[PDB]
Formats: structure tokens, C-alpha cells, sequence
């Protein structure tokens, strides 16, 4: 498939994980974060089957599989799971391995430091990798969107970073980290549509509450006036097809999920919302520094595809925002995407070659070198 | 030194009783449906003979 | 009940001593940390009160 | 005829519909959640015979009778099967009609909006009752206990609903309603005993197995134990005598049923059981609020009868739960009767005569209104 | 309760109140600074509950509150709530009616003109008090410490005002206030701890990280050594415990957080830390009042009390010091207590009988009267 040792790159969220080679501008296959295992005893002999599957083949037969993933809110739990959806991502699919190739991982600024640690051992021990690095979303946010400057919004499936940069520089001071992601978006649909008479519980239940939000969704540039209209006409409802032909018709629902990025407080969470968190992080920058961010709010990781997004957030901030000033949002269709995107790009910039932690390195000082070398 | 702990029992008990009372004073001041009934029988001492009925 | 109700008022109240006992057996150590220390801080300005006054 | 216009109080479930007077600490009378219908032709004439016999009735003359349950979850999907029910426990039993008497009905708070808006607009629009107000069930059995903090797992014949709740307030982000229940447990025991050699497939059979349930099972603290001795001898086996004579003997099956409580793999359900979601109810609040939470575990209920259901839901909680902390369960005697008990507390309230939906109120906002007015 | 109509002592921080009477040497009770209201709906009617919480009842009820602090960085904005902290400090648990008792109140020098103002508006306007004086902290530590010369480092929740004061008399153009305290150092902390896989967000999580930080941490003598040590070895690590039974455990952390006040920088700060301002205090002083600021430098407040910080003050100083000059450190067992007692020593003087403004003054010319009267 390759005839070169490119760097390979992975972004590994709770949701799924981007994969594929350094030099390209896409992941070359999607592998949900996702360990498969049968919840029913076997009758029949001679049927082939797994003990477990994984990524894709873990959606395809979870009929009768219970799905689990092994990251929460960025953090790896469980490794062994992941060590099998990586071999699988590498060995059968991208048709690549860290084994002849360096690899980059994606991560947060606040991102625990012993995930890291576990990573790092991972892909030198089990996939026996040259060399790593574990790269800053936002960075590579940054690089995929053409800029050195602005807040990243890194909208992960567990949790999300909010943290400033300004000419190539981290502005840790200004971080606001949100415990509030896709998941749990997903989670405040299910329970509305809970409400309707549409339970979701189960796992395959689970996997269509979460296609549905990624289908159906938005947030639009005002929540009340598109409620006044969804709450009183059918006019705004969409019915989706599930998987039995029977169909789930949702109103203003459809926006009230999307909405917890501008209010929290819909699943608990005791926040102001993403344009807040996203103002403060420019706020609490110096002034020299505050014109720069206002000019750069920057959208990546995923959620930021749901239309009315990049309105919805220009319009908030500017309210919050000092007048005169000029504040303006990046939403590039490198969405979802930029993250794994700008991997590719930053471990093959020419600037960044000596930046990888070699497999002399890592043995002799083992896998907290992560901690000295990466960041 | 002390007055915190004497102040915090009491909340304690002052709202356990609130709790407590409103239970009980429901239980004491309606206690019919709680009770029972005599649920009495036919016997048909009276039935000295047959019925009217052409099933009788 | 009431013998339970009876008893979570002294159970609580043991409860408030254990606390105030535990708050206290800190203060004792610290009560007496402090007795230590301020003698061990009396010693060390106190020798430098002899070494001070011999000086 | 009464002393005075008190609310009506009904509690109606999947299983059991319970009534009686707002004020009084026990319904009048209790009836399963049955409206029954012969499934024979008639021969003999002047045999009186009703075309649809409802509550006690219908159990009464079940001989020759389909027995058919309006409510299923936790809802209604029958409504002209309660409305017959609702006629005959209020009217016909307790003599009160609600078109004099406010009347007070329960359902969970995550319960689907179409049943509590059901429930509010029969009673107005059917019986024209002057006011309604439906109840939340954990509040009712909080009401019952004696408590304002703790989470209520009311185990009933329905649904699990799993609610915390702290100083009277919910915290919905944590609440783990779970469709497993007393009614799988029976349908679950029907199958295990045809694997004893005791088919039971019929509306008769499926009352005796009800029947056979309420007297001879119990749930075990330590079921391992319990079943490494009833699997292997006699000396744990119980007789229950059936209507036609018949004797049956339960031995591991007796609390393996119950069991399923902890282990809804038996009946085909993907669950964490419900000592998980008693542990998540309090784990997903603040910490603030879960040293309340974890020492008032509150029973509420049926289903909450069957010996060691207590002290199984206290042992599998202490053993997730962080150590050091306190766990208790508080399983009072106003169990399976709790919510009726709360109900009429809630009644008698005078702070609660200002959260009555009045019959005006209601005709102006249509049924929807419970939304607004109740919950 | 009270015996005298003395004046009343009220030091009001961003962090806590601590209030009493003057002639007396501790506040009769310290009010955080805080009015909290529940983030949650309610679900239980007649179980009481307030709509909001003052101070003390603030945190008792915390579990579901959202807890708010009417000032920051040295000031007061939500005066309303500082009138219902007051209102509840004086007449609930000090026992007092300001009407009939004169009042001393604090600020620094350095502060915003605005808070002077509303806090003597507050006094005369809503609690009728006779008269009113607001105070610098600086001076009443020095009354505190038994001094007239020194420079006073009051350790802030909000900022530490660094002023140099010379036989009674202020030398302002030596003043270094420093935006540093209290809530940065936490703030800190809540992200190192992030680090280390501990999630604090919330208002009952951010409290834990305060209290966390006042029973572990502490600056050290040498912060390089100590580190060397401490990110080698669990023998100076600590464990914490979290109100749920969990703990925490923290090692360099443990001092990182409080080197800030050595090293702003780790929150984005421009400043070479306290020494540095102690230092300009000084150094910025004529050289015949240079002599006797270096013998008196003065710890009051809070951080005071790290284990490391008299001594590694002194080493600080006498290292930017010229030789054969003494540099010395008052540091008193009535650590961040003494400015309440300085409070209590000033109101009470027969010196500062002159200086109240009085219930006559204050109504001919409204609250500017302040800046001409105080200070
Ligand atoms: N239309 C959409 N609506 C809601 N969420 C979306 C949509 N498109 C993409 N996302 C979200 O993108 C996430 C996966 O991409 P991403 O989060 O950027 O990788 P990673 O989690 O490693 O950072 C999923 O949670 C998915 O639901
Ligand atoms: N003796 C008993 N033993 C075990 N379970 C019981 C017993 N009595 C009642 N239950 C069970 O409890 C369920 C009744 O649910 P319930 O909580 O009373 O609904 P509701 O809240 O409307 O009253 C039924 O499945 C019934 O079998
Ligand atoms: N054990 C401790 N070690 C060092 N500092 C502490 C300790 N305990 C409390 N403090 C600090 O004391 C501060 C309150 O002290 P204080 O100086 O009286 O505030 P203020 O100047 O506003 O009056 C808290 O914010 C806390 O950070």
C-alpha cells in the first residue's frame, strides 16, 4: 500500500479514530472506539465468530453484541481494548504499521500525563515504533486551518480543551476546559426522545440515538425563536428511519441537543456555555493579545458541523465582546477532520523532524519521556 | 468551641422531626381505610323450601 | 423507632464527640505540638539568648 | 358525603392500581391493572355475564376470561381500559365520584409525556373532576419515608426508575430509569418453572406464577451461597399449593428469579442490574451530595418484599461504593404501598393546594398543561 | 451576647468575612464571602428550602448550590449581596445592631476608589450605623505586630498589596501591589491537579481545591531541591481525602502551586514574585528609612502560614539586599488573623476617636466623603 516510512497518525477520541499516513489530508478509514463482545450463548457450530470485535466489525454484527469503548473523556481505561482496535486499524485496514513507520497521537493541553505514558509504552512496546510524538489538538487545528493564531475549540466526543495560542505560543493561564462533548450532547437527545415515547437504552439503541443527532441536528443562530416556531408547527419536524423500517418523528428537539453547548446546565453541567468559555479564554489574554484571538475563534473536532454553528458563535461572542472590535470565526469543512489533519501535516513538516522521541530515547529512559519530550 | 456541634445536631433532629411529623400526622388524624371490615355470610337459614324459579 | 430516634440523637451525638474528639485529639497534637514547638522555638531563641548574651 | 373535598388519591401501575381518600395511610381498596374480557361463547341465558369485566372483577371470573394490563413501563396505552378502572376504583369503590374531589395520580419523573398528559386530561374531560395534580412517585415515597435525600429505586412491576434526590430537588442528569422489572420477574419464573416440569403459558397460569412469586420468592444477600446449597438439596425447596389442587416445589429458581434483579441477563436485558444504578444515581452527583445519598438508599415499591432485597441492595452498593463511606438502606414497612402513602401526604399538604391544575385552567391550556402546572 | 457598645471589626476579602467586635482578639465568626442559590429544580412541596443561602448556610447547603462571590481582586461589585452578609453577620451571630455601634471596615491602598465608597454607602444607608471608617490593612497589621516601620505583605484572596510604611507614615510611591493571592494559587492547583487525572470544575469541586490546598501545601525553603526530591519519590507525597471516601494524592504539586508566589508566571503573571515587591518596597525608600524597612519586613494574612515562607522570604530579600544589612521577618502565631486584630486595636484606640465619619458628615455629603476622610 506504501513505499515509503511516512509517519503514521492517529486521532483516538471516545467516539472514533481517525486514521491513516502522514502526508495526506484525510484519514484513510474511520475505526470507532469500539470492543464488540456477544451478550447472547451460541447454539449453532460451524459460524465462524469472534471472541470480540472491533471498529467496524463490532458495528456490523452488534446485533447481538454488546458495544463498549475504552476511552472516557479522553483517557484511555482500557488499553487491552484499545491494543486490538490499533492492531486491526493497522494490520488490516490502513494496511500500515507504527512497527515501519514513526507515529504521531493527538491530545489535549490538561490531558492526565499517564495517558500519555500508556500510549507512549504502547506503541513502543507492543507495535515496536521507531519513534513517537503526542502533538496538541489545537496545534494541529491551527496547522489544518491555516493559522498560528486563535482559541481552539477542539470539541472532542468526551470532553472539551478551549485553549488560546498566539504566534505559535500556548496561553495556558487562559485554558477553559469544559467537561461537555458530543457524548454527552448525545446523551441529553436520548433522554428528550425518551420523553416522546422513543427509549434508548440498549446498545444498539445507543448507536441510533447518536446517528440520529449527527443526522438530524442543529443549532441555528437563535434557540428561542426557532423553538417558538418547532415547539407550535410539524412544519420543523423530521421523521428518521431506524433500523427495523420503523421511524422516530422529532421537533424541536432536533436543536434542543445542540443547544447544551450553549447551555450545560440541560445535562447538570454547572457552566455558561462554549461562547462564554471560548470569551474568557480570549478575555483573560493580555490586551495586545485579545485583538488577535477575537479575530481567530477557531471551530474544530466534531459538533461543529451542525448547521447555524459558526452564526451562533460569532453572534454570542461579539455580545460578550467590547465593541469596536472585530470578532470573527473560523469553520472550515476540515471540520471533525482538522484534528488528524494537521497530525499529517506537522509530522511531516520538515521543522518537526527532530522533534520525535527515537526508540533509543524511550528505552532509556522509558515511557515518562512523553512528560520531557513531547510537551 | 462547642456551639457548632450542639447546633448542628439540633438541625439534624429538627428536621428529621419535621419529616417525621408530617408522616404522622397524616397516619394519626385519618385512620379508616388503614382498618378492616366484617366481610359477613349468606348461611340461607330461611330457606325452608324451594324458590319461584323454574331452576329451582 | 422512637428508641431508634432516641438512639440517632446519641448515636449522632457520639457522633459529634467522635468528631470533636478526632478535632480535638488534633488539637492536642497541635496543643502540644505547639507546647513542643514553642519550647523547641524557646531553645532555639533561647540558646541564641545565651549565645547572644554571652556574645 | 365526605367530610370534607380532599383530593381522591390513585396510584396506578403495571401491576397493582391502589386507592383511597386523600388524608388516610392506606387505599381502600387495591386492584390489579385489569380490565378482562370472555374468550368463550356463551350457552346458558340469564346468566348475567359482563361483555368486559374490570379490577377484581376481572380476576374474579378470570376462568373464562383474557386478562388484559392497560398499563405497561410505567404508561398507559390503554386509556379506555383505565378509564373503566378510574370509573371503578373511585366511583364504584370508593364512592366518591372526582367530579366533586380534586384527584391526585403518580408517575415517574422520566416518564413519557404522553401518559402524565393522558392521566390529566380523562380526569377532566371523562370524570370532569374539578382539579388534578400528578404526583411524582420518588417524591411520594420520599414523602412515605420520611425523607428528603436519598435515592428512590422503587423496584415496582413497571419500570426501575432510579431517582436521587437532595433537600427536595431532584438531580435528573443522574437519574437511571431502567426498563427492568416485577413483571419480567414473573414471566421470567413462568419459564424457569416449565423448565421444572410446570409449564405455564395462559392468563390463568401467568396469575398462579404471580401468585407463586409474591409467596415463595426471595432475592438472597449472598446468592452464591444460597444457590451452591438450594441447587444441590431438597432441604430449600418450598411447596405452594395451586387452585386446582397441584403442588409445586421452587428451590434455586426461587430466588434465581428475584436474581435477575442484579443479573437482567436472564431475561435478555442489557443492564448494569439495579445496585449499579442505585451506585450511579448517587456516583453521577456532586460529591457534595453523594455522602447524603450513599447512607439513604430508599426503598420504595413492590417487588421490595422479597427477603435479603435489602441488605442484597446495601452489600452490592457498599462493595462499588468508595470505602470508608457509610451505605444504608432504608426499606420501611410502607413498602409497595409507599407511593399511595406519599400521595395522600402530598394531598393533605396545604403548600400543595396552590399546585392544583384547576378545571379551567386546564380547558384553556388543553392537557399539555401538566407540563407547566405538574412536572 | 454582648457586653459594650464598642465599634464592630468587619475585614471583607474575596475569600472570607471575618467579623467581631473591637476590644476583642478574633472575629466571633468568619462568613465566607458567599450568597448561594440552588442550580436545580425542586421536586418536594412543604420541605422548606430557601431561594438563596447567606455565608455560612452558603456552604451547609452546598451540594446543590452554585456559590458566588460578591468581590474580586480586592473589591466589592455585587453590593447586595454584601449587604445580606452583613446583615446576617451582625444580627444573626455577632448579636449586634450596627444603628447603635460605630464600624471599621478594610481595603488596600492600591484598590479601585468604588469599594470604599459602597461599603460606607452600605453601613450608613441600610444598617443606620452612627459612624463609619475604613482601614488600611497594612496599618492595622503593623498595630497587630507591635510596629510602626515595616512592609506589610497582607496575602490577599484577591491581591497582595506589598506598602512600605516608615514611623507611622506611608511612603506610596514604594507601594507594589501585586495581582497575586489566594484564588490564584487555587486556581493553579485546579489544574495541576487536572494533570495528575483529578477533575475539579464545579462549585463543590472548586471548594475541595481550596481547602486541599490550605492542609497540603506549602512553598519550601529551597523549591529546586525540594523538587528534586518530590517528583522522585512518594516519601513527599500526601493524601487527601474527598468528602465521598475517594482520596487524592499530591506530591511537588504540593509546593508548585504555592512557588507561584515566587513564580507568577505559572499563572500568566508579569512579576518576579513577593520577594521582588518586598524588595522595590524597600529599595524605592530613602536610604535612611531603607534600614529600618529591611529589619521589619511584615508576613500578615494568609500563605504566611507555608511551611518555608518566613525563612525563604528573608533568604529572598537579604539575597538582592546589600551585605552587612540585617533583613529580617515578623512573623506571628496570629497568622492570618492579626489584620482583624490590628482591626480591633485601631477602632478601639482613643487615637482614632477623631477620624469616624460620621451619621451627620456622611448624610450632608454622600459616600465620596470616604476618600477624604479615611485615608
Ligand atoms: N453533524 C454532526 N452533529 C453532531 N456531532 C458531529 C457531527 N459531525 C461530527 N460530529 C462528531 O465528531 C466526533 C468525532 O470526531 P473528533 O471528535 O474530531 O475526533 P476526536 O474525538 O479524536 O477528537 C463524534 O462525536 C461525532 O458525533
Ligand atoms: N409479597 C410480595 N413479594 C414479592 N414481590 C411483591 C410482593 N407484593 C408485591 N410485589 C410485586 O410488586 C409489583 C407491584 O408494583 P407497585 O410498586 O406496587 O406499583 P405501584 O407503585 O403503582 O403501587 C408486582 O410485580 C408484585 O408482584
Ligand atoms: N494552612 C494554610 N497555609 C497557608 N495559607 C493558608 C492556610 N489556610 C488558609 N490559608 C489562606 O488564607 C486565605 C485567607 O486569609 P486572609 O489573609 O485572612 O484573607 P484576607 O486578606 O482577604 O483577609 C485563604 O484564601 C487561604 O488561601
Amino acid at each position: 500500500d506504501e513505499d515509503e516510512t511516512t509517519a503514521l497518525v492517529c486521532d483516538n477520541g471516545s467516539g472514533l479514530v481517525k486514521a491513516g499516513f502522514a502526508g495526506d489530508d484525510a484519514p484513510r478509514a474511520v475505526f470507532p472506539s469500539i470492543v464488540g463482545r456477544p451478550r447472547h450463548q451460541g447454539v449453532m457450530v460451524g459460524m465462524g465468530q469472534k471472541d470480540s470485535y472491533v471498529g467496524d466489525e463490532a458495528q456490523s454484527k452488534r446485533g447481538i453484541l454488546t458495544l463498549k469503548y475504552p476511552i472516557e473523556h479522553g483517557i484511555i481505561t482500557n488499553w487491552d481494548d484499545m491494543e486490538k482496535i490499533w492492531h486491526h486499524t493497522f494490520y488490516n485496514e490502513l494496511r500500515v504499521a507504527p512497527e515501519e513507520h514513526p507515529t504521531l497521537l493527538t491530545e489535549a493541553p490538561l490531558n492526565p500525563k499517564a495517558n500519555r505514558e500508556k500510549m507512549t509504552q504502547i506503541m513502543f512496546e507492543t507495535f515496536n515504533v521507531p519513534a513517537m510524538y503526542v502533538a496538541i489538538q489545537a496545534v494541529l487545528s491551527l496547522y489544518a486551518s491555516g493559522r498560528t493564531t486563535g482559541i481552539v475549540l477542539d470539541s472532542g466526543d468526551g470532553v472539551t480543551h478551549n485553549v488560546p495560542i498566539y504566534e505559535g505560543y500556548a496561553l495556558p493561564h487562559a485554558i477553559m476546559r469544559l467537561d461537555l462533548a458530543g457524548r454527552d450532547l448525545t446523551d441529553y437527545l436520548m433522554k428528550i426522545l425518551t420523553e416522546r415515547g422513543y427509549s434508548f437504552v440498549t446498545t444498539a439503541e445507543r448507536e441510533i440515538v447518536r446517528d440520529i443527532k449527527e443526522k438530524l441536528c442543529y443549532v441555528a443562530l437563535d434557540f428561542e425563536n426557532e423553538m417558538a416556531t418547532a415547539a407550535s408547527s410539524s412544519s420543523l419536524e423530521k421523521s428518521y428511519e431506524l433500523p427495523d423500517g420503523q421511524v422516530i418523528t422529532i421537533g424541536n428537539e432536533r436543536f434542543r441537543c445542540p443547544e447544551t453547548l450553549f447551555q450545560p446546565s440541560f445535562i447538570g453541567m454547572e457552566s455558561a456555555g462554549i461562547h462564554e468559555t471560548t470569551y474568557n479564554s480570549i478575555m483573560k489574554c493580555d490586551i495586545d493579545i485579545r485583538k488577535d484571538l477575537y479575530a481567530n475563534n477557531v471551530m474544530s473536532g466534531g459538533t461543529t458541523m451542525y448547521p447555524g454553528i459558526a452564526d451562533r458563535m460569532q453572534k454570542e461572542i461579539t455580545a460578550l465582546a467590547p465593541s469596536t472590535m472585530k470578532i470573527k470565526i473560523i469553520a472550515p469543512p476540515e471540520r471533525k477532520y482538522s484534528v488528524w489533519i494537521g497530525g499529517s501535516i506537522l509530522a511531516s513538516l520538515s521543522t518537526f523532524q527532530q522533534m520525535w522521541i527515537t526508540k533509543q530515547e524511550y528505552d532509556e529512559a522509558g515511557p515518562s519521556i512523553v512528560h520531557r519530550k513531547c510537551f | 468551641m462547642q456551639a457548632l456541634l450542639g447546633a448542628r445536631a439540633k438541625e439534624s433532629l429538627d428536621l428529621r422531626a419535621h419529616l417525621k411529623q408530617v408522616k404522622k400526622e397524616d397516619t394519626e388524624k385519618e385512620n379508616r381505610e388503614v382498618g378492616d371490615w366484617r366481610k359477613n355470610i349468606d348461611a340461607l337459614s330461611g330457606m325452608e323450601g324451594r324458590k319461584k324459579k323454574f331452576e329451582s | 423507632d422512637e428508641s431508634e430516634r432516641g438512639m440517632k440523637v446519641i448515636e449522632s451525638r457520639a457522633q459529634k464527640d467522635e468528631e470533636k474528639m478526632e478535632i480535638q485529639e488534633i488539637q492536642l497534637k497541635e496543643a502540644k505540638h505547639i507546647a513542643e514547638d514553642a519550647d523547641r522555638k524557646y531553645e532555639e531563641v533561647a540558646r541564641k539568648l545565651v549565645i547572644i548574651e554571652s556574645d
